[PDB]
């Protein structure tokens, strides 16, 4: 019961973007669309925009765009180590074991966290500050579009079932620490913590969603869905360091995409 | 070969 509230707890201050303030938001001004490149020009001109973006200059769109979307997870990722050091237990990890989950994890726990600012119509950008269409995600040159698609399909469905925060955080913990990661130390030591963190969403859908008594086994899922987008993801930003003279990778991202798939 | 990550957990 401890270990629940401690995870809810460590979320909460670890994200900027929780699920109840997206929601909300979508309150002097709606949140800045951007359905087009014209409107993106000048999104990206925005005091806002300029202060947080890392002043980037790239002159492709689609460029922008992909180094624009790396602010984000490297801002995640970081985020992501402090909330697996909250999580009891992970500390005990050995490096090993700490950095060799963070590799597999960091991808697969933004993907379910990324859908609560998703919506059919768009996902929230800037901590809210703008929209982006997901039509115009979907516009730009191959292989670009291909990125935003699946995760929005995932976060259709996954969007559905429905999550408050609490929900999430637990199973984001357990996205995080996974047994069957290559290369861990000890397999019993994540096993057992998986177990417990695991177990307390069961306790915890009982209370919460009695009215959907199917939540575990559906939640379980997702793991498998969201294994195999990080796999899809993965081997689509291997395509783009090959394929384009342009793009540019972060390297923290390069670290954990490397040995990935 | 993660240096930023055993930086990250470290600090
Ligand atoms: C830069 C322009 C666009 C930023 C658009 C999307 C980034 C959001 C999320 C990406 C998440 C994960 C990336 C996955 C990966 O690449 O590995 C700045 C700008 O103009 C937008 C600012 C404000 C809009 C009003």
């Amino acid at each position: 019961k401890s270990l629940a509230k401690r995870i809810y707890e460590a979320y909460l201050k670890n994200f900027n973007m929780n699920k109840v303030k997206a929601r909300v938001i979508l309150s002097n001004n709606p949140p800045f669309v951007i359905h087009d490149m014209e409107t993106l020009c000048m999104a990206e001109k925005t005091l806002v925009a300029k202060l947080v973006a890392n002043g980037i200059q790239n002159k492709e769109a689609e460029v922008r765009i992909f180094h624009c979307c790396q602010c984000t997870s490297v801002e995640t990722v970081t985020e992501l180590t402090e909330f697996a050091k909250a999580i009891p237990g992970f500390a005990n990890l050995d490096l090993n074991d700490q950095v060799t989950l963070l590799k597999y994890g960091v991808y697969e726990a933004i993907f379910a966290m990324l859908s609560s600012v998703m919506n059919k119509d768009g996902m929230l950008v800037a901590y809210g500050n703008g929209f982006i269409t997901r039509e115009f995600l979907k516009s730009l040159r191959k292989p670009f579009c291909d990125i935003m698609e699946p995760k929005f399909d995932f976060a259709m469905k996954f969007n559905a079932l429905e999550l408050d925060d609490s929900d999430i955080s637990l199973f984001v913990a357990a996205i995080i620490c996974c047994g069957d990661r290559p290369g861990l130390l000890n397999v019993g030591h994540i096993e057992k913590m998986q177990e417990g963190i695991v177990h307390v969403l069961r306790l915890h859908l009982q209370s919460n969603h009695p009215d959907d008594i199917f939540l575990l086994p559906k939640l379980l899922q997702k793991m498998a869905d969201l294994r195999q987008l990080v796999t899809e993801h993965a081997q689509l930003v291997q395509i783009i360091k090959k394929t384009e003279s342009d793009a540019a990778l972060h390297p923290l991202l390069q670290e954990i995409y490397r040995d990935m798939y | 070969r993660h240096k930023i990550l055993h930086r990250l957990l470290q600090e």
